[PDB]
């Protein structure tokens, strides 16, 4: 049994015995991006503590705000009003696209398909235009906080978002055309990393880790958050729990994705976009700037904080990498007391060595894409 | 509600048999690929001419930082710390002191360039639109040092950048 | 636009067809104007060391015709 | 935009799509870079009486 | 004067292949919706310039080798093989005329595996010794089906002389009676030159330097450039006008780079090959299909009454 | 054919750039020999121009000065030349340039804009801003033991 | 004189071949990787400069740190360096890189990446945008094309 010291998102050092062309074992060491970001967030107020989401899954960056936004928000015993909560699911679902295709089209690129990822990363950078024009920033906008959003949409984005999303689908055509039916592209994948339903349960699986084999369940149907209930939507379910599979089920969810986004414009209300409470959400600069009571309010939101009920809380969403969490536990104080991170690659890296059982040294790369991996919130 | 991604039988009839050995024995699928890549080489490129074009940007751009005026000159920034209690990094560094004039001003008013996560918080924090991050983001250094910005070189900055800054903070306040 | 990728093609186009133009024309020159004679087989190599003999110069490729009758 | 009509025949043809009608190149369909000043609303908080904080 | 002929040889050739890195680099950018280099020279005319003169004023760190003779050796006869491929080339008149040309090239070809094995041998690391033996097991499998395909062409032709494949192909391309060989011969020479989708040398030590390095990479890509004038050749019989040469030049030179750009425009198209998947396109599809068109081959022209002459 | 329209406004991008030395003097200045319309120059000798019939991101673009604050730039053009007033319009964060839309003029702002000066004897320095905080007792300047 | 002229012209001819050949060996530690990949992506399109997307270590002239340098990533992050060929430069890219941004306070992080290895360009942002980290490369460019190595070695 030969021993490699390394093979092949982030940096990742895998140790693996082969015997020939076959991975005996696979043990990963990780680590190499550990930069303790939950020990930092115990010297944070919550505000404080809300960029440090944006660079864990530093791919799906407002996903992450909203899953620590409605932590924070559960604790606190508010809720975001209905616009903050359509503009959350709007860009959430952009941010999926974002995801999803940084996810196959580097996929593709580690085994030898370069030119797709080009394609997509173009309309990858018209999405990047779309937050910073709503946060300033092009991925860590820091823009979904507890409570709403920082800001409402500028005049004129809805359009521009609808322009975007009425081309989309042709883009993911052409990159089935390139790999959907390519035989090269299926002996890469077809039968690589099957995980049965049981299997994948037990070793702490979610999302397209989960639905690829068969198993019915996405946290937006089952256990629903901001306004996930009032869109319409498919849930893709693998039959193989193959690598195949799964590639099929993140495409259809980009389709899935763009169906929702379509009705998020449409739907899209009046109103305000954050929780009318100044002991919570800031108040507008015109008001901080004439009212006692808002000028108060604001000095005190942005040097204590808002105090956050004692308690703990976890909180789940279905982020574009499956079920991304926080077990946050308020102290009663204006700063977390403590805050583990869930992030759904740890289980699904942990289960590589499972996964790779029985497979060559090329198909290891193919199982950690398929994964879909991010060492940013595998390390935290 | 759900759809199957892969769950399909094909068909054995002698026609979709051989469709699928000339499949195999012609590349059609594969040909069909060449296809696509042939209709990209005769699109028009995406590639902008920069640095003699530029990619778009918005008012609300968080870039380089900078300290603001009144039209009068006085600096806005009255040291009232903050944007330093705010700042997630911990890159704002504040000393104050009564001004000859017994005005409320700063002596030290640093931001380290190297800690800051262009997060905009700051901005957001202060009350009077002293310090904003500015338009500007070409401003790479050759370097450590020259990314430690004191208050004199923050002040340069809005001075340097006043004329923009007003004009992008004119298009977004009422968002704020 | 795609028609950029035109000038590199011509380069490599002309550097191509060097080797061939010039080997033509070196021939000819070498040959008289003709085509370099070919000789794969004892016959046409026989033929054309008699060709040298009969040239009166030591020159295959130096034709004698009806004159030399 | 540019392109002639057999170039843009030839590449509909090997693509198989009507790529004219979806260019993934934006032209004038975009939004104006310079737009008028928002007016946004204010929230259901935003009242001179029956809103004591005590009961929200 | 035939020293002037060999330098308008050697010289053209590497000159072909420092302008092919500029042609892929754009061909291939285009593909991808970007543009590729063009602010190095108008239209990136003079980025192989610069590249060349990079890498050769870069500095040569070569570990210290388990064999200084086999780490000169390696360079020198990939190199020094790669031109030699040329010689018999006729572009329509071979700068060497072989009457075994065909059979030439084949035993040429097949000494070009010692620069893998002798490289691996030169690097002193067990790794890099398995990255070459790897792939020196798939250059000699695609070598097999090479020589089968080149044996079954050459039963139309009636030689192993180059020119002859130009007589054989004056009233039609060979490209007809021969497509499903053409097809085999084609990804057969993919592979031989460990193109993409058969770049495993590429991608393998993924999941040399400075002039050295280059050296390498010239041979190359002045394979691949002769392997697509080889295929033209074999297939895309271009007609010979003795009186005007250079007509037979131009479109002779068009057919071999559009062969060429082909190469390039597979690369941008597919995904690469596991190791194991490439050796079952070769020994159990390529393999039972050019043995059983090998019999037919030799079959046809007896039972057509069309076989060819000797000479 | 519409070749022959190619091949023509190919040629008018030599006539509409001056002559032979004007298009090549912007093809190996800025890589491009497209033709549009003059929005305006600033007073360091940029030029700005558009055409809105390009696409978003190629529908604007500058053409740098040959000199700016005594530097040489016919070839070492910078991103940073780009003055306030013009940045805003270069980088679409607005509709209408500065020739149409002048910034407010301010004592203090800047008559002159200056563009990035690291590796230059211009470079900025860090350096505390803050007077010494503890004074040392000096001892007497005559003797007394 | 004309012995001075020759070596300021190869100067020249060698900076040029260097800076329009700029080969990067890109650590992609953490976000920062991505807006280094929109750089190559269509848009900004790096090759276009004559930057290749990605280069083996040992082909490699410039090494761009694009994330967090964790402890226990920097020593192999110092290996890389030492493989290199010269010449060689060091971009450093995104807070973390340049000082620890974000996490300068962590025990696990590298307070800035110049502690490990020399830099040569300091791009920040947190991320820094694509066109500003095409902004210092091309301000390596011009930093190469200020070098004399040439000039200086006559003058010895
Ligand atoms: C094969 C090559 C054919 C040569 C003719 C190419 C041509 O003129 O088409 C331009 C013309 C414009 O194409 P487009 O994509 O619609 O461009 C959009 C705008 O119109 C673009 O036009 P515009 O609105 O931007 O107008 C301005 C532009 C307009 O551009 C032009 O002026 C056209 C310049 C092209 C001249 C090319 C000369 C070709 C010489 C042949 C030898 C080189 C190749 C080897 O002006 C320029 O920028 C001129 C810059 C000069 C570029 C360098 C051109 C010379 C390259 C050759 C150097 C050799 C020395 O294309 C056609 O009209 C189609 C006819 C050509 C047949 C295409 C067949 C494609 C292959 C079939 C499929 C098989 C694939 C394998
Ligand atoms: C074999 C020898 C071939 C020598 C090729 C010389 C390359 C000419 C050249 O430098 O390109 C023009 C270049 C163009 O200048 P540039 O490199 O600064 O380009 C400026 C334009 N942008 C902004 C788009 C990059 O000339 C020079 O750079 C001046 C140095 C000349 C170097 C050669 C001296 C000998
Ligand atoms: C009347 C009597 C006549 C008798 C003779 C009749 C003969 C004609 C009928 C037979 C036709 C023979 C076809 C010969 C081509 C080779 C066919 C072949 O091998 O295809 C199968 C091969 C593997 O197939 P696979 O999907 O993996 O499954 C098989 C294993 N279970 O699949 C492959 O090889 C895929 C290729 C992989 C490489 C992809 C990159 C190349 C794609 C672009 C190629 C463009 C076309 C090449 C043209 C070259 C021109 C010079
Ligand atoms: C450790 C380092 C290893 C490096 C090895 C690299 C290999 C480099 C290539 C070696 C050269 C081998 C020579 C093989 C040439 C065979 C080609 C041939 O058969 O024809 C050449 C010529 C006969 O021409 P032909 O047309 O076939 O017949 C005569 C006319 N009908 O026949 C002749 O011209 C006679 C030439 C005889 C001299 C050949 C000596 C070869 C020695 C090479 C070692
Ligand atoms: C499915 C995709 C596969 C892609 C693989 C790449 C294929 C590239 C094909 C390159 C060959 C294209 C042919 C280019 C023609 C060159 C111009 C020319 O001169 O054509 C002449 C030819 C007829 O003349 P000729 O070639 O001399 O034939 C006479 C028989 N000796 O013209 C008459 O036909
Ligand atoms: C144009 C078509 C028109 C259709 C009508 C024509 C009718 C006349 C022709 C009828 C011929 C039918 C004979 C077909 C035999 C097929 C045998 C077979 O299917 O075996 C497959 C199998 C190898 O496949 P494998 O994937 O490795 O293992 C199976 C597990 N899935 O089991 C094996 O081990 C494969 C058998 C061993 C390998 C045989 C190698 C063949 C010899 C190679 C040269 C090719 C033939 C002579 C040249
Ligand atoms: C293709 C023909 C081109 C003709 C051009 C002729 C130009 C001749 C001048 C060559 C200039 C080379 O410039 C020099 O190259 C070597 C490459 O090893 C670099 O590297 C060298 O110096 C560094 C220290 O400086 C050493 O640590 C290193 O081991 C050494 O190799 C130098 O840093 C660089 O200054
Ligand atoms: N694969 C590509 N086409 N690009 C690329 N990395 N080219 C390598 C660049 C190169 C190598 C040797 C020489 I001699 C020259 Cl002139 C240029
Ligand atoms: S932008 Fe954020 S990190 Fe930077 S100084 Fe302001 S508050 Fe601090
Ligand atoms: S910049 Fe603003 S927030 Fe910061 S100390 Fe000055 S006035 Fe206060
Ligand atoms: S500097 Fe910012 S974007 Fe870059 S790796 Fe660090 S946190 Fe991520």
């Amino acid at each position: 049994n030969l021993t490699l010291n390394f093979g092949p998102h982030g940096v990742l050092r895998l140790v693996m015995e082969l015997s020939g062309e076959m991975v005996r074992k696979c043990d990963p060491h990780i680590g190499l991006l550990h930069r303790g970001t939950e020990k930092l967030i115990e010297y944070k107020t919550y505000l404080q503590a809300l960029p440090y989401f944006d660079r864990l899954d530093y791919v799906s960056m407002m996903c992450n705000e909203q899953a620590y936004s409605l932590a924070v928000e559960k604790l606190l015993n508010i809720r975001p009003p209905p616009r903050a909560q359509w503009i959350r699911v709007l860009f959430g679902e952009i941010t999926r696209l974002l995801n999803h295709i940084m996810a196959v089209t580097t996929h593709a690129l580690d085994i030898g398909a370069m030119t797709p990822f080009f394609w997509m990363f173009e309309e990858r950078e018209k999405m990047f235009e779309f937050y910073e024009r709503v946060s300033g920033a092009r991925m860590h906008a820091a823009y979904v906080r507890p409570g709403g959003v920082h800001q409402d949409l500028p005049l004129g984005l809805m359009d521009d978002i609808y322009e975007f999303s009425k081309n989309f689908s042709l883009r993911i055509d052409e990159l089935e055309e390139m790999l959907t039916n390519n035989r090269i592209w299926r002996n890469r994948t077809v039968d690589i990393g099957i995980v049965t339903a049981e299997d994948a349960l037990n070793y702490g699986f979610s999302g397209v880790m989960l639905r690829g084999s068969g198993i019915q369940w996405d946290l937006r149907k089952t256990q629903p958050y901001d306004v996930y209930d009032q869109v319409e939507f498919d849930v893709p379910i693998g039959s193989r729990g193959d690598c195949y599979d799964r590639y099929l089920c993140r495409v259809e969810e980009m389709r899935q994705s763009i169906r929702i986004i379509s009705q998020c414009l449409n739907k899209m209300p009046p109103g305000e976009i954050k929780v009318d409470d100044a002991k919570v959400s800031p108040p507008k600069r015109a008001e901080m700037k004439t009212s006692m009571e808002s000028l108060i309010h604001h000095f005190k939101l942005y040097t204590e904080g808002y105090q956050v009920p004692p308690g703990a809380t976890y909180t789940a969403i279905e982020a574009p990498k499956g079920e991304f969490g926080v077990y946050l536990v308020s102290d009663g104080s204006s700063r977390p007391y403590r805050c583990k991170i869930k992030a759904p690659g740890f289980a699904h890296l942990a289960g590589l060595d499972k996964m790779s059982k029985g497979h060559m040294l090329a198909d290891v790369v193919a199982i950690i894409g398929t994964q879909d991996i991010v060492f940013g919130e595998v390390d935290r | 509600t759900y759809k199957y991604v892969n769950l399909r039988e094909p068909s054995m009839d002698m026609k979709s048999v051989t469709d699928r050995a000339a499949q195999t024995l012609l590349w059609t699928e594969l040909i069909r690929g060449l296809g696509m890549t042939l209709s990209y080489l005769f699109r028009e490129p995406a590639t902008i001419n920069y640095p003699f074009e530029k990619g778009p940007l918005s008012p609300r751009f968080r870039g380089e930082h900078a300290l603001r005026r009144y039209p009068s000159g006085e600096e806005r920034c009255i040291a009232c710390k903050l944007c330093e209690a705010v700042c997630p990094a911990q890159a704002i560094t504040i000393e104050a002191e009564p001004r000859a004039d017994g005005s409320r001003r700063t002596t030290r008013y640093d931001i380290d360039m190297t800690k800051c996560i262009y997060c905009g918080f700051c901005q957001e924090a202060c009350p009077v639109d002293a310090i904003v991050e500015g338009p500007n983001f070409e401003f790479s250094t050759e370097t450590h040092e020259e990314l430690l910005y004191n208050k004199e070189k923050l002040l340069n900055n809005g001075d340097k950048w006043e004329a923009e800054i007003a004009a992008n903070i004119q298009a977004d306040y009422l968002y704020r | 636009m795609w028609f950029e990728v035109l000038p590199g093609i011509a380069v490599m186009g002309v550097c191509l067809f060097i080797p061939g133009m010039a080997t033509a024309r070196i021939h000819r020159f070498s040959n008289g104007g003709k085509e370099k004679r070919v000789a794969h087989y004892p016959y046409q190599w026989y033929l054309m060391e008699r060709d040298r003999r009969v040239s009166g110069v030591n020159r295959s490729y130096v034709s004698k015709g009806l004159e030399n009758i | 935009a540019s392109a002639t009509r057999f170039i843009q025949w030839l590449r509909n043809w090997a693509s198989g799509r009507d790529l004219q009608a979806k260019l993934q190149l934006r032209y004038q369909e975009i939004s104006k870079r310079t737009q008028p000043p928002p007016k946004l609303p204010v929230g259901p908080s935003h009242k001179l009486s029956n809103n004591y904080y005590c009961t929200r | 004067m035939f020293m002037i002929n060999i330098l308008m040889l050697i010289i053209p050739i590497l000159l072909a292949v420092a302008f092919l890195t500029l042609v892929e680099r754009k061909v291939l950018g285009y593909m991808q919706l970007r543009k590729g280099p063009n602010v190095v020279g108008p239209y990136g005319l003079l980025q192989p310039i610069a590249d060349a003169i990079k890498l050769f004023i870069k500095e040569p760190l070569r570990p210290a080798t388990s064999s200084a003779s086999m780490f000169i050796l390696a360079p020198i006869m990939a190199l020094g093989l790669a031109l030699t491929m040329w010689i018999p080339l006729p572009m329509p008149y071979p700068l060497i005329n072989m009457n075994l040309g065909v059979l030439f090239m084949l035993a040429m070809s097949s000494l070009a595996v010692y620069s893998i094995l002798w490289s691996g041998w030169a690097s002193n690391s067990k790794y890099a010794l398995i990255g070459a033996l790897r792939a020196v097991a798939q250059t000699i499998s695609y070598e097999v089906t090479l020589a089968i395909i080149l044996l079954s062409v050459l039963l139309m032709s009636g030689s192993f002389t180059l020119s002859t494949l130009i007589t054989t192909q004056e009233q039609m391309w060979l490209i007809l009676p021969a497509w499903p060989l053409a097809m085999m011969w084609f990804i057969s020479t993919l592979a031989e030159t460990n193109r993409a989708p058969f770049d495993l040398t590429e991608g393998e030590s993924e999941l040399y330097a400075a002039g050295p390095f280059a050296l390498f990479f010239m041979a190359e890509y002045a394979n691949i450039i002769m392997m697509n004038i080889f295929t033209a050749i074999l297939f895309l019989g271009t007609s010979h006008n003795p009186h005007m040469p250079e007509l037979y030049t131009i479109n002779f030179t068009i057919k071999s780079l559009l062969l060429t750009m082909s190469f390039l425009w597979i690369r941008a198209s597919y995904p690469r090959f596991r190791y194991d998947q490439l050796m079952h396109l070769l020994w159990k599809n390529f393999l039972p299909l050019t043995l059983a068109l090998c019999m037919w081959h030799v079959s046809l022209p007896i039972l057509t009454s069309g076989i060819p002459p000797q000479t | 054919m519409e070749l022959l329209q190619v091949l023509k406004r190919g040629l008018q991008q030599v006539s509409g750039h001056g002559g032979l030395r004007g298009y090549l003097r912007v093809l190996f200045r800025a890589n491009d020999v497209r033709v549009g319309t003059l929005v305006g120059e600033d007073k360091y000798g940029n030029k700005y121009y558009e055409d809105n019939k390009q696409f978003f991101g190629r529908h604007r673009w500058v053409i740098y000065t040959t000199e700016m604050n005594g530097k040489n730039t016919f070839w070492d053009v910078d991103g940073s030349m780009v003055p306030p007033e013009w940045h805003r319009w270069l980088h679409c964060m607005t509709d209408d340039p500065p020739t149409v839309k002048p910034p407010t003029a301010r004592k203090f702002i800047w008559t002159n804009h200056k563009f990035n000066l690291s590796g230059t004897p211009q470079q900025y320095v860090p350096y505390s801003t803050t007077r010494k905080k503890i004074q040392e007792w000096v001892p007497p300047s005559t003797p007394y033991k | 004189s004309r012995g001075e002229y020759v070596v300021a012209k190869l100067d020249d001819l060698i900076n040029w071949a260097r800076r329009s050949s700029l080969w990067p060996m890109t650590f992609g530690l953490a976000c920062c990787a991505v807006e280094m990949m929109h750089m190559a992506a269509p848009r900004y399109d790096m090759d276009r400069f004559g930057v290749v997307f990605r280069a083996s270590p040992r082909q490699s002239d410039v090494m761009i740190v694009a994330g967090t340098l964790t402890n226990k990533m920097a020593p192999a992050l110092r290996k890389v360096y030492d493989q290199m060929p010269e010449p060689r430069y060091v971009v450093s890219m995104g807070s973390c890189a340049n000082g620890g941004g974000y996490y300068h306070y962590s025990y696990s992080v590298v307070r800035g990446c110049d502690r490990i290895v020399p830099v040569d360009i300091y791009v920040p942002g947190c991320p820094p945008t694509a066109e500003a980290l095409l902004y210092g490369i091309l301000q390596l460019q011009k930093k190469i094309k200020r070098e004399k190595r040439l000039r200086i070695w006559y003058r010895r």
